[PDB]
C-alpha cells in the first residue's frame, strides 16, 4: 500500500465565533507559506534536464 | 501586512462575545447547631420525715 498526501499544515479553529474571520487570518499565513503574498512572477523555465 | 492587521482587528471584535455567567446561590442558608440535652427545669422537694 502507498498513498500521496498533500501537507498544508494544521490550523486550529475555535467554535462559537465566525469561521470566516478566522479564515482571513489563516489566509495571509497560508499565502506566506506558498510565497504568493507579494507580487511575483514565476521563472521555472530553466528547471529542466535532457 | 496591512491586510493581516485589518483581519486581526475584526477577529478581536468577533472574539468579544460573552458565553455565560457562573455564581453560587447561598442567600437564605444558615448553619445548624446541635443541642445535646433537653432542659427539664424540675426539682423534687421532700420533707425530712418523708410525709
Amino acid at each position: 500500500h502507498a498513498l500521496i498526501k498533500e501537507d498544508l499544515g494544521q490550523w486550529p479553529v475555535e467554535t462559537g465565533i465566525s469561521l470566516v474571520n478566522q479564515a482571513g487570518v489563516f489566509a495571509v499565513q497560508l499565502a506566506n507559506k506558498l510565497g504568493i503574498d507579494k507580487p511575483f512572477v514565476l521563472d521555472a523555465g530553466s528547471n529542466y534536464f535532457t | 501586512e496591512d491586510m493581516a492587521k485589518i483581519y486581526g482587528a475584526v477577529a478581536a471584535v468577533s472574539k468579544n462575545v460573552n458565553s455565560s455567567v457562573t455564581y453560587e446561590v447561598k442567600r437564605g442558608t444558615h448553619e445548624l447547631i446541635k443541642v445535646p440535652t433537653i432542659p427539664h427545669n424540675l426539682v423534687l422537694i421532700q420533707s425530712d420525715n418523708g410525709k
